[PDB]
């Protein structure tokens, strides 16, 4: 009853903190490029160094089909929208949790975190299309598990989505 | 005897003990060597000595002088040109020419062709569009007649048993082609093989600003050479390249880039330079020559291109040719093709499934959404 | 005053006139040397009279009776000034007379007999398991139901459920099989390359090559020191079949009638007017083995030594020369006009082998569609 | 100067049939030429003797009479004999010998086998044999744990689980199985079930027969090593009569059996038979033991020391390995295709693919007979 | 009278005793070329005093100003009597001094480094693709799962999404068996290096040899038109010889994991066979015949007897058979002594085992699953 | 459709036996060329003659996990079995047509049937694999002889009448 309301609260709730803590540190991979094998820190709109002389010196990064997906890529459309899609879906369950009166909310909050989870699944595709769309010519292929918790936030939605469709059911017979 | 040598990278080099003499043996490579060779099968005492002008020889046609080897010829300060000039009409009423030892023409040379990464067409490489389709008819004719045998039984067995043996054919099929893709990851030449087949296509070629084959441009009458000035001419004001050490750092920076068209000697030189990455040849244009020269009334004319002919009939220059050009190379992979890793097959490779499932189940939930809506 | 050219008639240079004995003569001559000729008599102007060659031959050292033939026989004994007729340079020919330039650059060629890919309809569908299997898993599947249809009728039960995994697993396994063979095919008609250059052709063995005894490919291979040449010329030793001929039409003819694995290594020109003849039964491949070159022929001290040094090179910096050899090779050419006729090299699975499964499931939907027909016409009745 | 060299060797020949450059200058191949290039050395007088004896030199006991090419340098006919002479010890107390130009070696001789088509165990070939019954261990305990799931709390998710590990199970095992069959066929290596000669001892499966009487006979009776005593205590039990009267006769056997029958013979009439019309034949490598031929003088005399320096001084210089290998590689047409013909496709006939035939009709049988019988008893 | 041998302190040949002072005289070293001296002296008949040489080199016959060295200057200097030692017979040194027979025959050798390739459990699983493919079909698989599960529980979607599922692991099943196929086909069409013309046709590993010495004036005098081409590849140098000595090469090859390898004589490779730790094999054939010898004075009684000998102890076998013992029996290997590995390709549980290990697991986890809903059952 | 379908079942059955009879009589068991120099052969089980040639008239016959299966192919079981399986369902039909107060006898011979179905049917895949291991080696083979055809009518008509057979055994126990 109102336990898996709380569950699916603080489900989402951890949701939008792990997401917000992705959107902030640019800390998703780790390479062996050139500031030379040296091991810089790379994430999606700025790279800095970590170690060598260039200690503190922290400079901006960028980037028919092959052009929609470095376009996609270098704009990163995919995760703005996965976020105000997250967003909505959290201010609909914040209106369901307020507003008992509403019915359809529940099912509409259960598609948001469906399509939440298609867009994180678009996103982290072509994200890895895009950085091993460049081989050039050993351990480039590092993580920080950086995806290992966007992996956590896919599974935290796509749990509280099916969570969402199944009191859907519920209260709809309880009608 | 003395004879003026001009310093160029596929004939002499500065040896690398600079202190070991000053004079005869202090440079080594075909040139010098022909040299030797050509005074050992006539028998005279010659010497090494450099032309201080820097130049291979052109009439101004303003001032009237002749510069280069050929104006040291004429001017009286040498007999022996044993550096490589190319036989032009202009300079032959004021230097004789022996006869050609090494064949040369206009030639193509294009960047390192690596493995395509797409990322759609990687996913399209085994079979054809035009089987996909036939499957996407041959689908929608089960589906059909699926719906009419609608309106356990034995047609059904038959058809369901006939689309189980289709669909297998076509997965060994598919299966078959990416396997052998997969193991001979044998590579294809580009479009730009021929001289028509770099007409047609769209990559920017370049060229020097001017020379042999600026002059050879200038006039033309065969209608192919007439649609690449046209092209040439109509491009970007960056195909002309001052120095070749510039067009080949624009070459190397891009896949198609600034395709040079130039003769054969630099192309055979630098295939088996020290950077191994092009090595492409191509076809061949034109046809030009290399010959010794000397002035008139002098009987050693004679001698030297007997000596010349003789040694590229019994065969000298070619053994030397093999020996400084492909035996002396940093890479031994030119000679001899060789294998690579396999590796793995990343995602680039696979990545078209990926969208067009996710693509699918996407519309499925929209429809299912217009599903709701409209009922 | 006139002056006489001595031209020898092989192929395609003095090839005589469509209306033969209806011309004047002269007027009657048209090819490659001909015209040049011609051009090179309107560069600096004589009479450009026309002679007949004795003999028919090209000119050959004859050391024992120190006597001479052919075009350099004929100049060198008086009488002729200008050679037009094309000649191999050898060190006797720079030892009697003297060329000026080489017109054209030219070498020996290897060459290979053109394959010709037919795609099969329905035959390439059963291809990758031969005969009689196929034969053997179709009474396989009407066994398999048979046996079904008695135990669903006579009868869920565990004996479906064994004959249904063991039927799941010859399907499997005749699959993988089917698979693991399409593969091979694939593989071993991939992997194969064309013959190339000459050391590609050293190391294969099966292709086998010869030249003719009386040219100069054999004084040449004999003469040579390169390893490569050494094997070639060490191969060439060992033959036991009938490998050598005496004339090239001869070694054509049997080339055709073989057309499966032969090289003979003739002159460039000759090899080109063959890839522009309408048997169109060769490719050309790889490059020049050697540096030879053509010429025009000069007597000693002769008042036209230097003009026609001058006019050939002027021809040769114009490209009327290239515009001659295009005419007079690629245009006027029956076959091959369209050299670029298959330069895609799509290397896949097109519906020109794989359409077997297309006609048989087509069928099979016929069928269907006429038994349901039979069915719907049974309720009817 | 009179030098004798026997007929009856793959290293001398008749030029053509009769009257082909009559002479001295007549027989060719690498006894004849080795003699020309060691008499063009020292500058002796080259001529031909090939006189025949019967046998390549013996010495019989109550006869005392040498005979064949040293029976004719004891006695006295010649002063040089270029020959294939085995150096032992009873022909060392009588003459002297130089030192040999090439090696020997007794080396087995097996027929390179074609191709196997077997039954069963073409379908057993591939992938492993443990892993046969590893999955059928496993596809038993996927469906005892499905029944038992069902039987305590009858899909939900432990079905859905249990369906597609086993549908993972299923894809990678035809995977594994797809690729290992595709290599297979594609290309293939040959390493036959000969390897050395320890174990042509240990295997005792092939039937081996040195000859009726020579120097490998000799050898193998007269051995002290272990393995080679087993050896020949295995030539002790030969039933079907592998005494080889000729050599001839052992390779014409060996030519037409595979299975049986192995050849023992020296590593030089091996190597010639390697390059010889049938193309039929495979060796193993290493040589059992160590002798060469070398040329003999009667006694000492000022052409010993000359014809030892000659011989010497062309085996430190590459000639006579030079006259070897353009000999032996270049009248021998079946080594020139070297390694192996990619251009086999073949196809998948029945032979290799009719045990899942046989597997699928038995097992459709055996149903229908326990399904018979369940269902006339249990009723 | 008494006489006096000699021999250099070799590691093929002579030990160097660890006891050393407590056993001195003529028991001071123990090996090959010492029990061959005492087996000739028994069969001869003399008495021999064991001696070393001062310099401790092999020595040459090279014409440079004058002072010899070696055990033939030692002995045309005449303060000797025999020299039984591994001595190559070159025509120098028998242009004064004499040999008796060749008792051992010497070859080439290439070193080549041992491949071995453990074969790994669960990384080999997913070796034959991507870790990221292996995350994206599991995160497929769980959008598919949803997508089903919510178009069940709303209510052709489902039928559309079973379709584009089944489109989808068609795909990834055809393209994971041609990449296990191709690296299996790749694995298999591998070369293994024998003799000399795979090594001049593979131009991917470098090979070399001492600066000066037989193998040496063999390259630089080469004619073999193979080995003329491996002359001339080695000439260019670009990573020249890079050796100082024969442990420093050896070092050299073994460091350099199989990419480098080493022309040296057929003996010492064959000691170090087993004698080294098991890394290095003898592949191919010899690429040249030479032999061995005792030296002797010209014009010395001691001649005739000790070539007698020699050759009656080659003929016996018990040369062969020393050899043999003293080569196999105190060997610190087992890849002569024990059983090799038999190539019969297939697979023998290596890769499939990962894959088995996660079917146990998922069965183990649907089964505990289903023991926690049977448990929801109880309440 | 009953008694026509009593007609269709004895028909077929007597077409079988004559089609058993034709194969065992059979003497062009397959078209292989060879020597009796490659010539076209009749091959035969019992007698494997020549049909062109200077030697016709005379003529002879051809002969764990493969002594068993060559041993089969010599003794020729297979057609013993096919034989016998197809006479003991003819004469169970033969009866049934005779007798019809039983019902278990038409049952009996459709697993007959089956039965000789699966007899042939080894038969010919034990054939096909006997005589298609010839590695030896002739660039023409197969061109497989009527005996092949017939066998396989011989087999598709066993199946039809044994499913007939049992089909309407169910039925007549039904209305029974
Ligand atoms: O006879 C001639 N032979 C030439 C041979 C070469 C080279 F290929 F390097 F060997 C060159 N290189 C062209 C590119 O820049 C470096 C010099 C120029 C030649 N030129 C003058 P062009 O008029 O500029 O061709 C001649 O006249
Ligand atoms: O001056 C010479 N010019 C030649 C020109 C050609 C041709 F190609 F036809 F133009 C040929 N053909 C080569 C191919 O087979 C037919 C004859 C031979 C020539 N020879 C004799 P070879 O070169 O000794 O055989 C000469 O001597
Ligand atoms: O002097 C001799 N030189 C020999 C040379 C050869 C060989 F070179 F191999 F041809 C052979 N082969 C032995 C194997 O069968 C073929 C002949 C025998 C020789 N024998 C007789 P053995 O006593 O049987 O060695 C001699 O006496
Ligand atoms: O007479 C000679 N006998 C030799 C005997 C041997 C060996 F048997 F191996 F001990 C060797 N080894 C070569 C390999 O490294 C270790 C020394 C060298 C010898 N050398 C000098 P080479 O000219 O370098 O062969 C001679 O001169």
């Amino acid at each position: 009853r109102g336990v898996q309301m709380l569950l699916t609260t603080v489900g989402a709730f951890a949701a939008f903190s792990l997401m917000t803590i992705a959107v902030g540190t640019d800390y998703w991979l780790y390479s062996r490029g050139v500031c030379e094998e040296v091991m810089t820190h790379s994430g999606l709109w700025r790279t800095c160094c970590l170690e060598g002389n260039f200690k503190g010196l922290c400079k901006q990064i960028d980037h028919t089909a092959e052009y929609f997906l470095r376009a996609v890529r270098a704009s990163s459309i995919f995760p703005i929208l996965s976020v105000i899609l997250l967003f909505m879906g959290g201010l609909c369950i914040a209106a369901s949790e307020f507003y008992k009166t509403r019915h359809n909310i529940i099912l509409s909050a259960g598609i948001f975190f469906v399509s939440a989870g298609l867009s994180n699944i678009i996103g982290i595709i072509v994200y890895i299309s895009a950085n091993a769309g460049d081989p050039s010519k050993k351990n480039s292929y590092s993580y920080g598990w950086s995806f290992y918790f966007g992996a956590l936030s896919f599974i935290i939605a796509e749990m509280v989505g099916v969570l969402a469709v199944h009191m859907f059911i519920d209260r709809h017979k309880q009608l | 005897v003395v004879v003026t040598t001009i310093m160029e990278s596929p004939y002499v080099m500065y040896k690398k003990n600079h202190e070991m003499f000053e004079g005869n043996d202090k440079y080594e490579g075909y040139c010098v060597d022909l040299a030797s060779e050509i005074a050992k099968h006539i028998g005279i005492k010659y010497k090494i000595a450099i032309v201080p002008d820097g130049k291979y020889g052109a009439r101004d046609a303003d001032t009237k002088i002749w510069n280069g080897m050929v104006g040291e010829l004429v001017y009286g300060k040498a007999e022996i040109a044993i550096a490589p000039l190319t036989i032009t009409l202009v300079r032959e009423e004021v230097i004789d020419f022996s006869k050609p030892f090494m064949s040369l023409g206009i030639s193509i040379m294009i960047k390192k062709p690596q493995k395509s990464k797409p990322g759609v067409f990687s996913f399209l490489d085994p079979l054809a569009y035009e089987i996909w389709m036939c499957i996407v008819f041959a689908y929608i004719g089960v589906s059909v007649v699926l719906f009419l045998v609608s309106r356990r039984s034995l047609s059904g067995r038959i058809v369901g048993g006939v689309w189980w043996f289709f669909t297998l054919i076509i997965i060994s099929s598919y299966t078959a082609n990416l396997a052998a893709f997969l193991t001979v990851e044998r590579m294809v030449s580009p479009i730009e093989s021929a001289e028509d087949l770099a007409k047609q296509t769209e990559i920017a070629y370049g060229t020097l600003d001017s020379g042999s084959t600026k002059e050879f441009f200038r006039r033309s009458k065969i209608a192919v050479y007439e649609k690449m000035w046209t092209y040439m001419r109509s491009a970007e004001p960056s195909v002309f390249t001052r120095t070749t050490a510039e067009g080949v750092a624009r070459v190397r920076k891009s896949k198609g880039k600034f395709a040079f068209l130039l003769e054969s000697t630099m192309n055979e030189y630098t295939e088996q330079r020290k950077p191994c990455d092009t090595m492409k040849v191509g076809g061949n244009l034109d046809s030009k020559g290399y010959g010794v020269a000397t002035p008139k009334g002098s009987s050693l004319r004679t001698p030297v291109n007997l000596a010349v002919l003789k040694l590229s009939e019994a065969g000298v220059l070619d053994k030397l040719k093999n020996k400084w050009w492909y035996d002396k190379g940093e890479c031994g992979p030119k000679d001899s093709g060789s294998k690579d890793k396999t590796s793995a097959l990343s995602l680039s490779n696979v990545a078209g499934v990926f969208y067009i499932l996710v693509g699918g189940l996407g519309l499925a939930m929209l429809v299912a959404l217009i599903e709701f809506c409209y009922k």
